[PDB]
C-alpha cells in the first residue's frame, strides 16, 4: 500500500496483500495493568524513606515502562524488611510525624511487612517528567510521592503498582547494539 | 483487573483495599486503542490479481 | 472445639509476581477526579501499531541513500528484534521485556526526494536456509517481494511475514547463532532518475497479529 | 484429612490503624442508659461550621483597631491553616491532624463601636502570583473583594474561595516556602467617622464545602 | 461503624464483642449537625446583580 | 474477633505423591495448539494389548528352533513377569513399576518356515503344585493346553489364565522362592515334516482383563 | 484429572493455575485406545465344541 506519509495517519498493512492469512493474536502480556502489576525493588534506602516511583531503576521492566509514559496513576503495595516497627505517613505530612505511633504503624513480624497503600497525592495524576521553569514558591515537584516510611533500619523495599493507568507514551530503548548485525547474548539452555 | 488470580472475594471492603475514584462529567477514553483501530488497511489504487 | 488446619510446607512465601493482594491499613480515601484525561493507552501493542519509529542505517541515520554507482543493495538486516538496525525502535524497546513473539512486523518506506527525483525500489523477505542474502534483485525475485515506484504518494508499507518452524520465536539472539534464525530483509534500488543523494526513510510498526508473550526483566541493574 | 492452609509471609502483623477487631473475653455487660444525652457531635466539621472562633492580631487581640492615621491596611495574613493569625482558632486545631484540605473558609467581621462611630471596610482575597500583597484598596480592587459599611447589623461574613492548581492543598507549610502558596487576605479601612480606637472582631469558620482528608499525628510527644 | 473494613460477619456474638446499650424513653440526637444545618445562608437586604 | 484455628501436629508435610496442587506465580500463558497430534496413548495397558513384544530364548533369540532329535520340549518358562524369557518384553517393562497384577497374559506363536516345512505344536499351562514341569506332551496333556498345526495362517494365540489362591499375585519374585509361585508354560513339538532349523517366533501381550495395581519405584538409582 | 483428590474448588483461577490450551480445527484422539479395541477376538475357522 502507498499512502501520503506526510499526514502521519496510521497505516497497517497485512500479509493478505501478497496472499497470506493474518492470524489470531492474544495480547494479555502487553496489557498495561497486568505488566505493571509486579514487585520491583528500590535500591537506595535509609531509616527514613520517601516513596517515589522514580527511584525505580531505569532499565528494569517496571521502571523502563513507567518512564515510557508521561503521566500515570496507581495505588500501591510495599514489602519492607526492617528492624523495629514501621510507620507510614501520607503525602503532605511533616517529617516529624514519622515518630508517632498513631500513624499506620506495623509492629515487627518476621520476615518482613507487606502492606496495601492508597494513592495519596493532591494531583489527579502524577508525572515522570515535569517541565517547570522552576516549580517553586531535571527535578520533580516534591508533591509527587506516595508518602513515607520509617523504622530503626530499612534493609529492603519492594514496591508494586496496583490499578495502573498510563498516559502519553515516551521513548523506550533497547540495549545499544555494537555488533555488525544483532545483539547476541547467552540464552538459557540445558546442560 | 491485571495480575490478580484469586477466586475468593476479598475479606476487606473496597473502600479499605483501594483508594476510591471520583468523577466529574472507567470509560472508553482509550486514545491509542482508537488510533490503532483507525489505521488504514486497504490498498490505495487499482488492483490486478 | 475449633476448626483443625494443616499449615502446609512449601507454601506461604512471597513471590514478587504473586496473584494475591496485601491487607489495607488506611481506608476511605477518595481521589481527585481524572475523568477523561487525554492520551491513555492500555496495551503496549496499540501504540506499537499506531506509531512507527525509525530504523538505524549506516552511520546512524533513519534513512538509506540512493546509490550513485552500480551496486543495487541499499540495505540488508536480520529479521530480529535484537538487530542493530532495529535497536532504536519502540518495537524493540518493548520486545526486550518478553521472551517470545509471533506475527507480522510492518516496514514503511517514505521517499524524501524533490519532485524531479524519481526511483523504483524493491523489498524482499529472505527466509532462512541460504548462507548469505542475495545482493541482486534478480536473485531475490524468487522470494516474497514487492516493487514500487515514486510518485504522488510518498510512503509504501510492506508486511514481513512470520514464517518459522515453531509457533513462536525468541526475541533475543543467542551467542552461538551464526546466521539469523528468522532470515533477512533486503531493500534494493532497481533504478533511479536524478535521485542521487536523495533519501528513503524507513520505519517499523507492529502488524495486526504481532504478539509478545512471557514477560522478562533482563537488563543489567 | 483436614483443610490445607498456607500461612503467608508479610501478613499478620499488628498495624495501629488496622480494620479488624480483637477477640472478647468478658461478655454480657449492659450499660447504664445514655438516651438523649445533650451536646453530641459526630463530625468535627459540624462544630467547625457552627462555632466560629477568633483570629489573632497585633499584640494578641481577637480584633483589629481603626487607624487614626492615613494608612488603610488594617491586617494582612496568609491563607494558611498554619498562619500565625489562625493559630488560636478551632479550625486550625482540627486541621493540624490532617494532611490536606480543600474548600471554603469563612471570615466574620463584627463591629464593636458605639452608635455614633461609623466606618466602611473592604476585604480582598489576593491570590498567589504577586510578590507582596497590596497595601492599598485601589490596587486590591482588581481582586475578588467585598466592601461593607457600619449600621444596624454589626456582623459581615465573607467566603475565602479555594482557588488553586491542584485539587487539594497542604494544611502544613514547608520551610522552603517564601511566599504563601495559597495567597493572602487583606482587610482595609476605606474611611471612618469618629471611629478612632473602635474595634472590629474577626473570626473564622468552615464553609459548606470545606474538607479535610488524610489523618496525621504530627505533634512532638 | 468507623474504621472497621472487614466483609465477613464476626465469629463472636455481639453481646461478647461489645457492651450492650440500654434505653429509657442510636437516634438523631446530633445537636451539632442540627446547629450547622440551621446556619443562615441567604443575604440580608435587597440585591442588585 | 477473628476465626480461631487449631494448627494440627502431624499434618502439613510434603509427600511426593500428595493429592494437592502448588500455588501459581506466572499467569495467562496460552500454549501453541496441539490439536489432533498423532500417536497418543492414555493407558499403558492399551499399548501393552495392541503391541506384542518378543520373548527371549536360548542364546538370545526371539524364537525357538524345531528340534532334529527325539526331544519334544521346545521351551519351558516361569509364568512370571520377572522371568528371564520375559525380560525383554514391554509387558515386563511396565510391570516392574507395580507391585501386583491379575488377569490374562497372551502368547503368540508365528511360524517362520518355508512353504514345504510343516509342524504340529502344543502349548500347556502347568499350574503350581508339581515339583518340575513335564518334558512330555503325554504328561502335559492333562493340563489346560492347545495344539495347532502349520498352514495358511502363520500365527496362533493362546491365553495363559490367571489361576491362583489369592486375587492378586506379585509381579516380583522373592529370593526364598524355589519353584515359581504361578507355575509354568511349556511349548512342545508333537512332530514336524522337513522343518529342521525352521523357527517359531513367540511374543506376549496383555489380555482383556490383565491388570496392574500399586505403583512402585524399585530400580537402583 | 490424574492424582489430585481434593474436594474443594481451587482458590486460584485456572488461567493462573495452569497454562491454557488453544485449538485449530481434549477429544478422542486416542490412537492406542482405538488400536486395542480393534483387536480380533474371535476364532478363525469352524468350531467343534
Ligand atoms: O561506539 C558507537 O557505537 C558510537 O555510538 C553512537 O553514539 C551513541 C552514544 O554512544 C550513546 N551514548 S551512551 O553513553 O553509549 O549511552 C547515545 O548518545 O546515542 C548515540 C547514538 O547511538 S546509535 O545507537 O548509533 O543511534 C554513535 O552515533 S552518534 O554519536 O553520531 O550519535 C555511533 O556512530 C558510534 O558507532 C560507531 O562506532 C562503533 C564502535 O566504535 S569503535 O570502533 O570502537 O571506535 C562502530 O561499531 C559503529 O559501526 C560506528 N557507527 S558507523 O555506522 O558510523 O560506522
Ligand atoms: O513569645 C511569645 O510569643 C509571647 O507569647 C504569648 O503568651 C502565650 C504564652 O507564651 C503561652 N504559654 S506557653 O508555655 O508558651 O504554652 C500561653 O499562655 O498563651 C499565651 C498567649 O499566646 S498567643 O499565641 O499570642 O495567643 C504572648 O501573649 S500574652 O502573654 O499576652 O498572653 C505574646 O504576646 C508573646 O509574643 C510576643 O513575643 C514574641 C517572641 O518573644 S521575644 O522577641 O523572643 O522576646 C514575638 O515574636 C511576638 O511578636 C510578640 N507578640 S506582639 O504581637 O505583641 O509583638
Ligand atoms: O552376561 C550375559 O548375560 C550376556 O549378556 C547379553 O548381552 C547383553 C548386554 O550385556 C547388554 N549390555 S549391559 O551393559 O549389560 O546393559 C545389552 O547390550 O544387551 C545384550 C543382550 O542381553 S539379553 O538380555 O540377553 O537380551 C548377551 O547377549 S548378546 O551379547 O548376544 O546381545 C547374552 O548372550 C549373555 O548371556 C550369556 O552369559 C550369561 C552370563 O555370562 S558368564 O557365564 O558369567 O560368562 C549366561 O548366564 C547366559 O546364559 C548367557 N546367554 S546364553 O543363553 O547364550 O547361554
Amino acid at each position: 500500500t502507498t499512502t501520503t506519509g506526510e499526514s502521519a495517519d496510521p497505516v497497517t498493512t497485512t500479509v493478505e496483500n501478497y496472499g497470506g492469512d493474518t492470524q489470531v493474536q492474544r495480547r494479555h502480556h502487553t496489557d498495561v495493568g497486568f505488566i505493571m502489576d509486579r514487585f520491583v525493588k528500590i535500591n537506595s534506602l535509609s531509616p527514613t524513606h520517601v516513596i517515589d516511583l522514580m527511584q525505580t531503576h531505569k532499565h528494569g521492566i517496571v521502571g523502563a515502562l513507567l518512564r515510557a509514559a508521561t503521566y500515570y496513576f496507581s495505588d500501591l503495595e510495599i514489602v519492607v524488611r526492617h528492624d523495629g516497627n514501621l510507620t507510614w505517613v501520607p503525602n503532605g505530612a511533616p517529617e516529624a510525624a514519622l515518630s508517632n505511633t498513631s500513624n499506620p504503624t506495623a509492629y515487627n513480624k518476621a520476615p518482613f511487612t507487606r502492606l496495601a497503600l492508597p494513592y495519596t497525592a493532591p494531583h489527579r495524576v502524577l508525572a515522570t517528567v515535569y517541565d517547570g521553569t522552576n516549580k517553586y514558591s531535571t527535578q520533580l515537584p516534591a508533591s509527587f510521592n506516595y508518602g513515607a516510611i520509617q523504622a530503626q533500619a530499612i534493609h529492603e523495599l519492594l514496591v508494586r503498582m496496583k490499578r495502573a493507568e498510563l498516559y502519553c507514551p515516551r521513548p523506550l530503548l533497547a540495549i545499544k547494539v555494537t555488533s555488525q548485525d544483532r545483539y547476541k547474548q547467552k540464552i538459557i539452555a540445558p546442560a | 483487573s491485571g495480575n490478580t488470580g484469586s477466586i475468593i472475594n476479598n475479606y476487606y471492603m473496597q473502600q479499605y483495599q483501594n483508594s476510591m475514584s471520583t468523577q466529574l462529567g472507567t470509560q472508553n477514553n482509550d486514545w491509542f486503542s482508537k488510533l490503532a483501530s483507525s489505521a488504514f488497511t486497504g490498498l490505495f489504487g487499482a488492483l490486478l490479481a | 472445639g475449633i476448626f483443625p488446619v494443616a499449615c502446609a510446607d512449601g507454601y506461604g512465601g512471597l513471590v514478587t509476581t504473586d496473584p494475591k493482594t496485601a491487607d489495607p491499613v488506611y481506608g476511605k480515601v477518595y481521589n481527585p477526579p481524572k475523568t477523561n484525561y487525554p492520551g491513555r493507552f492500555t496495551n503496549l501493542l496499540d501504540v506499537a501499531e499506531a506509531c512507527p519509529t525509525f530504523l538505524r542505517f549506516d552511520d546512524g541515520k533513519p534513512y538509506v541513500v540512493t546509490r550513485a554507482d552500480d551496486t543495487r543493495l541499499l540495505a540488508k538486516f536480520d529479521v530480529s528484534l535484537a538487530a542493530k538496525h532495529m535497536s532504536n525502535t519502540y518495537l524493540s524497546g518493548i520486545a526486550q521485556y518478553y521472551t517470545q513473539y509471533s506475527g507480522t512486523i510492518n516496514l514503511h518506506f517514505m521517499f524524501t526526494g524533490s519532485t524531479d527525483s524519481k526511483a523504483r525500489y524493491m523489498v524482499a523477505y529472505i527466509p532462512p536456509g541460504v548462507e548469505t542474502p542475495p545482493d541482486t534483485p534478480e536473485e531475490a525475485a524468487h522470494c516474497i517481494h514487492a516493487e514500487w515506484d515514486t510518485g504522488l504518494n510518498s510512503k509504501f508499507t510492506f508486511s514481513i511475514p512470520y514464517v518459522s518452524a515453531a509457533d513462536y520465536a525468541y526475541t533475543a539472539s543467542d551467542t552461538a547463532e551464526t546466521t539469523n534464525v528468522q532470515g533477512w530483509v533486503c531493500v534494493y534500488q532497481i533504478t533511479h532518475g536524478k535521485a542521487e543523494n536523495d533519501t528513503l526513510l524507513v520505519s517499523a510498526s507492529a502488524g495486526k497479529d504481532f504478539e509478545l508473550r512471557l514477560p522478562i526483566d533482563p537488563r543489567t541493574q
